[PDB]
């Protein structure tokens, strides 16, 4: 049995800018059980159906997971733009796979704010699909070099979400899992 | 010097077209959130468009499909192409750095006039010199009451708005600490204490409202009596 529980029920999730990727292989995957396994608020598959996923085999399955704002979940889809799609986690236009999300306010918000979850707010250019950027150099927003010194036009590139339990639903944390289905010239190991 | 300098403008008939320019100094347009904000004569502020450092563009519902934001990195200049103009596009158009909530509109151009032929604030408020006044800004749980992306602006006649408070209670460098921002439930408040004649001005609140909607209050005129 594929260790989906390890991904979906992990105690901590990654920050979106440092999104985690888990490789799943050599196992049987029941995606109908996965679909019905909890109340997910988002469960959208692109080019595939979870019922038809049960009759397919893949070389590897990849599960990307992270936390974002509720208002940002729509950016975890092919063809989207915004601070998450552009600078944190980018799906390809031709994405095949599934996107699953659920409200995680009970786990990831703190009274006073959970500042452990971050996203990249400043970046010179957009991310390529499935690119990950974990640099934290002070970001030069003007003509004057920063030399590692924060100040006017010189910004730490990551921002904390600061999730609080009293946030409105759209600003509460949502845990997200993206499933990608890989086909290599190699024996199938996930069926 | 840090500058944002608009050009272009004038009088157009409905269905006409105009392109505005915003030439920056020190601020690097291609590396920043850059926006246009407009103000119809005698009225409040309305966010128009933002251009992201990576090239993504977003637009207010009122202009989507008619306006286009763009830039020339070699000229360090931001542009607003405005097509299919209507009478209701009449406004002073400001460029500004920021997206209006994260990061806030901290730096503003001078404005340029184009003529084509919600958050609840009290219309007015007053206080006495050295005393205090509280300006309220009432939203809903999906904006003011749902997050901390609330800003406050001061605007004097003939000048661009000036960022006074961001993130509910944070003051930009140089803003006097007798300007204080807070929030209770769905209502944000700007408290101005130690009131001085120069505090006479219009004050606007702003809040992100989700789905790339940026809201401004209708403005409060502050009289110091
Ligand atoms: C996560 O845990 C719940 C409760 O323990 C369980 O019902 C669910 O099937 C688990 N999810 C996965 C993907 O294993």
């Amino acid at each position: 049995l594929c260790p989906f529980g390890e991904v979906f029920n992990a105690t901590r999730f990654a920050s979106v800018y440092a999104w985690n990727r888990k490789r799943i292989s050599n196992c049987v995957a029941d995606y109908s059980v996965l679909y019905n396994s909890a109340s997910f608020s988002t469960f959208k598959c692109y080019g595939v159906s979870p019922t038809k996923l049960n009759d397919l085999c893949f070389t590897n399955v990849y599960a990307d997971s992270f936390v974002i704002r509720g208002d940002e979940v729509r950016q975890i889809a092919p063809g989207q733009t915004g601070k998450i799609a552009d600078y944190n986690y980018k799906l390809p236009d031709d994405f095949t796979g599934c996107v699953i999300a659920w409200n995680s306010n009970n786990l990831d918000s703190k009274v006073g704010g959970n500042y452990n979850y971050l996203y990249r707010l400043f970046r010179k250019s957009n991310l390529k699909p499935f690119e990950r950027d974990i640099s934290t150099e002070i970001y030069q927003a003007g003509s004057t070099p920063c030399n590692g010194v924060e100040g006017f036009n010189c910004y730490f590139p990551l921002q904390s979400y600061g999730f609080q339990p009293t946030n409105g639903v759209g600003y509460q944390p949502y845990r997200v899992v993206v499933l990608s289905f890989e086909l290599l010239h190699a024996p199938a190991t996930v069926c | 010097e840090v500058r944002l300098v608009e050009s272009g403008g004038g009088l157009i008939q409905p269905g006409g077209s105009l392109r505005l320019s915003c030439a920056a100094s020190e601020i690097t347009v291609s590396d920043n959130y850059m926006s246009w904000v407009r103000q119809a004569p005698g009225k409040g502020l309305e966010w128009v468009s933002v251009l992201y450092s990576g090239g993504s563009a977003f637009y207010a519902d009122s202009v989507k499909g008619r306006f286009t934001i763009s830039r020339d990195n070699s000229k360090n200049t931001l542009y607003l192409q405005m097509n299919s103009l209507r009478a209701e596009d009449t406004a002073v158009y400001y460029c500004a750095r920021g997206d209006g909530w994260e990061p806030p509109f901290d730096f503003w151009g001078q404005g340029t006039l184009v003529t084509v032929s919600a958050l609840t604030q009290p219309p007015s408020a007053s206080g006495s010199p050295g005393q205090s006044v509280r300006i309220s800004c009432t939203g809903t749980s999906s904006d003011v009451g749902g997050h901390n992306f609330v800003s406050w602006f001061q605007q004097h006649p003939g000048k661009a708005p000036k960022l006074m408070i961001y993130e509910v209670s944070k003051r930009p460098s140089g803003v006097p600490d007798r300007f204080s921002g807070s929030k209770s439930g769905n209502t944000a408040s700007l408290t101005v204490s130690g009131l001085q004649a120069e505090d006479e001005a219009d004050y606007y609140c702003s809040s992100y409202a989700g789905s790339n909607n940026l809201l401004f209050g209708g403005g409060t005129k502050l009289t110091v009596l």
